């Protein structure tokens, strides 16, 4: 706040658009667009959120880049929220926020050993805590919720990861049903007078594999 | 969970201390785990957001007080990891945030590179980057924080670019560097200064890679400061004592511009440069948005910061006189403008002042003398003490002078010292004895008194910071030393309890520190730190000297600062445009090149104006004065037009660079409001274009017609051509129709060119110049090569 975020975002541009020229196309001209464009400015007002998140969520959610330049964008974009640089006085703040935990949560990589895996999705489930912990995780979507909990529910269950990870998914499991059922306890109550009758059916979600990774 | 909670914001400050240690153990201990060690440093990276945003609700103490910089460096140490396998008691505050930073710098020491690893380095200054994006202003109010942020915390960033060659240190270290000059910028100036200094030295002779990632660095600092250059102009070319870090900046950014610095250089620091240099012509121009530069030609008087940027060079060369030797310099001082008159408050005014660009030890040999003991005297009675506990008076009086070696000249300075201490603070009656723990109502010595704790304190200082110097001097020595002193009596158990204790954990700060080698950094740091941030005075300011500056001003300093760098920005400018292939940066250098004229002509520099514009027709290679082909003129068989097929047509339709050049020159023309600006080589040219467009190509003789019909004459007689041809097709084949193609794209990009209103119809080109070139450019001989237009 009072910190002209426009200058970490640029940091961060410049930052990513290193990281990539170094390791080795579209990805580093959308980072070069978005530097342009923001270097001629002087606030964040009067441009959307969504343009500036978007090559940072469009290179988490790209399938063939290696796992350091994921987790350098995953590294910005918590900076980006610890930082509050989109707020409540920002455009499509609501869009931005849904379409980073929808990029989030369909993440994939490539790259090294298991050590680098561990550590990319350890820092992709942080992200999410943080997010939905949060009030603007509060002013998310029912699917993108659920989407939420299919996937850190399936990271935790699954036993071909690291126990360090499968501690963290739980934890985060853990506070999200917290918080769920926390705003459950605000929500006005459904019909109290007409009867329902349970013709819903009982069986219809089955827990999916897990899909962020390799 | 705990500490991001109000359960964990009503902690204790040991608590909250060792959570920190605790989790930074975790997270930069090497053999734990990798998951782990990430887990750790979000930890820890969220625990210093909430501190830092706790610290933002925190009221300043003591804003009026001024602050005498005692505590030490080295009292946090990061202990080793042992788990698994104000003061305390209170509610947070400042104590754990000073500790936390103290904790920091601990970590980035520079005395500390064989201790530590470098991912906890790293780490280290992304910890501080991230306190000062979350405190900024708000930090640089509390004094303690702020000057562990300017001496030390900028010392390591400084080393840490002089001397490292990871390049992931100097990452972090540079983006830092860059955060605190866009954020406490205004209360960092000689630290910036040293700093960028050292950049350009580095930058201007290590693997190209370093130098590629300073100027990266360094030009996303330029692009998001506002209206760069220019505040730095004012802050240090324009205030004496300094380095012209602006102009300097500018010329080493114009010498790494070229191809020729693109050699033996990262290819991609051409460019950074370039969008430098563009980015100042922009912020120029920006600056000009509605000026009305009559206004600007109505002012008459100059800035006087200005009128002493141009007296500079006399400066350094009388500041060298009175290094040489004082007898002489002082004289040369008063005979020029710098030194008021010869009275003795001006002279202490004017030691006082600028102890930065004097030689202090110098001063303090020169100071010594019997005059300038009197001078001595007024000098010491500049000063202001008002208590200070004797020994952080002796720190102000040691921050601006070199002791002599000699014990006469020590004598005099602290007897002179003992007599503005008694005259700058006015004792009572009070005198308290123990259980008085301040020290303006209870302590007062006399004059002796004071000058035997200032002897005893300076011996003290030189026997404990020694360490040729077996054993020490302890706290019951040095009272026992000290007994017989003030009325007669004895200091009491706390005053000499806090003057030893802020002897011993800090060396007393004195300037000229060595002569030579294997310490030059070390030197320069405390020929730096001698000078600030052991006295802070908050002058609570609203903001740096740009915003109080009235547009006018503004303008001026503008132009100084183009009068200085114009030359050298217009014709590595026109290089690159010649040398450049790729339309954007062909346009984009041509833009830049527009408003640069358009600038040059706001400030009325001939010189300026008229090299940029004979360049631009120079390069429009259609003027040239020192194989023929004969012209076509093409009539179809149906929709009749005119296709002139000629030498310079097919040279301007395969020209791009060529058709810019002209479109932008001719829009220039439009633009102009004042004829007496162009020169007569800039005349010349113009008239020469139009002459050699009006013989071939799209131009008319069809121009002021009104004056045609006024006397009813006819048409003019369009200049015949010399090979004609009307095409049927709608032979002996002299034309092509790729050939056909570009004349007719030669002709499209001239009638957009709107030569006759660019030239003619202006209102202001319409001069006595213009037509006396225009008469003297004629023709009067009937060659076969000029008579096809002769008449």
């Amino acid at each position: 706040v009072t910190v002209d975020p426009v200058t970490i975002i640029i940091k961060e541009c410049i930052n990513l658009s290193t990281a990539m020229r170094k390791y080795s196309d579209p990805f580093l001209s959308g980072f070069i667009q978005l530097r342009l464009m923001l270097n001629k400015l002087k606030n964040l007002d009067n441009i959307d959120s969504l343009t500036i998140l978007q090559p940072f969520l469009l290179i988490v959610s790209t399938s063939s880049i290696s796992g350091y330049i994921t987790s350098l964008a995953l590294d910005s974009l918590q900076k980006f929220f610890t930082l509050n640089i989109i707020n409540e006085s920002s455009q499509n703040y609501i869009g931005a926020h849904r379409a980073t935990v929808n990029a989030l949560t369909h993440c994939r990589f490539e790259g090294s050993q298991q050590l680098s895996d561990d550590s990319v999705l350890l820092k992709v489930v942080f992200l999410l805590r943080s997010i939905v912990d949060s009030p603007y995780g509060d002013l998310l979507s029912n699917s993108i919720i659920y989407d939420v909990l299919q996937t850190i529910l399936s990271l935790a269950c699954n036993n071909r990861r690291s126990e360090v990870l499968r501690n963290a998914a739980q934890s985060t499991m853990i506070a999200v049903t917290v918080k769920i059922f926390s705003k459950l306890k605000t929500i006005e109550p459904v019909n109290v007078n007409q009867i329902y009758i349970n013709d819903e059916s009982y069986t219809n979600d089955v827990l999916k594999a897990d899909t962020i990774g390799t | 969970s705990i500490v991001d909670s109000p359960y964990g914001d009503l902690l204790s400050n040991s608590i909250i201390y060792d959570v920190l240690q605790t989790i930074l153990s975790l997270a930069c201990n090497n053999r734990r785990s990798e998951v782990l060690r990430n887990a750790a440093q979000s930890t820890m990276i969220a625990v210093t957001v909430k501190i830092f945003s706790k610290l933002k609700t925190i009221e300043p103490v003591n804003v009026n007080q001024i602050y005498i910089n005692d505590e030490s460096y080295t009292n946090d140490v990061l202990k080793a990891d042992t788990i698994g396998t104000a003061y305390a008691d209170d509610n947070y505050g400042l104590p754990v945030v000073r500790q936390y930073l103290n904790l920091l710098l601990s970590l980035i020491a520079p005395e500390n590179e064989l201790k530590h690893s470098y991912s906890t380095r790293i780490f280290g200054l992304e910890l501080i980057q991230t306190a000062l994006e979350i405190s900024g202003d708000r930090l640089q109010l509390y004094p303690r924080l702020f000057t562990l942020i300017s001496d030390p915390i900028f010392k390591s960033i400084l080393f840490i670019i002089q001397n490292t060659t990871k390049l992931s240190l100097l990452q972090a270290t540079l983006q830092l560097f860059t955060t605190l000059v866009v954020i406490l910028g205004n209360n960092l100036q000689l630290q910036i200064e040293l700093t960028l200094t050292r950049i350009f030295s580095i930058l201007l002779d290590k693997p190209s890679i370093i130098k590629e990632l300073l100027i990266e660095q360094i030009s996303i600092l330029w692009t998001r400061s506002p209206s760069f250059f220019t505040s730095t102009f004012i802050n240090f070319d324009c205030n004496l004592d300094r380095a012209d870090v602006s102009i300097n900046f500018l010329k080493a950014l114009t010498k790494l511009a070229l191809p020729e610095s693109a050699l033996t250089t990262t290819e991609s620091v051409p460019p950074i440069c370039l969008e430098g240099l563009v980015s100042l012509v922009d912020d120029m121009f920006d600056h000009m948005k509605d000026i009305d530069r009559e206004e600007f030609g109505r002012q008459k008087n100059e800035m006087e910061i200005l009128k002493k940027r141009d007296r500079k060079t006399e400066f350094i060369e009388c500041t060298n006189a009175f290094n040489e030797k004082p007898k002489k310099g002082i004289p040369m001082l008063i005979e020029k403008g710098f030194i008021a008159s010869d009275s003795d408050k001006d002279i202490a005014e004017f030691l006082f002042n600028n102890n930065n660009r004097m030689n202090k030890k110098t001063i303090g040999l020169l100071l010594c003398h019997p005059d300038k003991v009197s001078l001595l005297n007024e000098y010491i009675r500049l000063f202001d003490f008002s208590g200070l506990r004797v020994d952080e008076a002796i720190r102000i009086l040691l921050t601006k002078f070199r002791l002599p070696g000699e014990s006469q000249q020590i004598e005099r300075i602290i007897e002179a010292f003992s007599s503005a201490y008694c005259e700058n603070q006015d004792y009572d009656p009070s005198k308290i004895s123990d259980n008085a723990e301040d020290d303006i109502s209870t302590v007062q010595p006399d004059a002796d008194s004071v000058f035997i704790l200032s002897y005893s304190i300076i011996m003290l200082n030189t026997d404990l910071h020694n360490p040729q110097v077996k054993e020490h001097m302890s706290f019951e020595d040095y009272s026992g030393n000290l007994k017989g002193c003030c009325n007669h009596k004895d200091f009491p158990f706390w005053y000499l309890d806090r003057i030893y204790c802020s002897i011993r954990d800090k060396e007393i700060v004195m300037p000229e520190e060595h002569h030579g080698n294997e310490k030059w950094f070390e030197d320069a740091w405390n020929n730096l730190i001698s000078s600030t941030t052991v006295i802070t005075e908050i002058k609570k300011d609203t903001q740096s000297v740009m915003d109080k500056l009235t547009p006018l001003e503004l303008l001026n300093f503008d132009r100084a600062i183009f009068k200085q760098v114009g030359p050298s920005i217009v014709s590595t400018l026109f290089n690159i445009y010649v040398v450049a292939s790729d339309d954007h940066i062909s346009t984009r250098m041509i833009t830049s090149l527009d408003k640069c004229s358009y600038i040059s002509a706001f400030f009325d520099f001939k010189d300026l104006f008229n090299d940029i514009l004979n360049s631009i027709a120079k390069g429009t290679t259609l003027i040239n004065s020192s194989g023929p082909m004969p012209l076509v003129q093409i009539k179809f068989e149906d929709t009749n037009t005119e296709i002139p097929v000629s030498t310079d047509a097919v040279r301007f339709g395969r020209s791009f660079k060529g058709q810019l050049n002209t479109v932008v020159f001719f829009r220039i023309i439009r633009r102009n409001k004042d004829p007496k600006i162009f020169s007569k080589e800039l005349w010349l040219n113009i008239v020469n274009i139009i002459l050699t467009l009006y013989e071939d190509l799209i131009l008319s003789p069809d121009i002021f017609p009104d004056l045609q019909k006024r006397l009813k004459l006819s048409n003019l007689p369009k200049p015949s051509p010399e090979i004609s041809i009307n095409k049927s097709k709608e032979g002996d084949e002299e034309p092509t129709e790729e050939e056909i193609k570009s004349s007719k794209k030669a002709m499209e990009c001239i009638k957009s060119s709107n030569i006759a209103a660019s030239v003619f119809g202006n209102e202001s080109n319409i001069t006595a110049d213009l037509i006396k070139t225009l008469l003297d450019s004629a023709k009067t001989e009937k060659n076969a090569d000029n008579s096809r237009y002769f008449e």
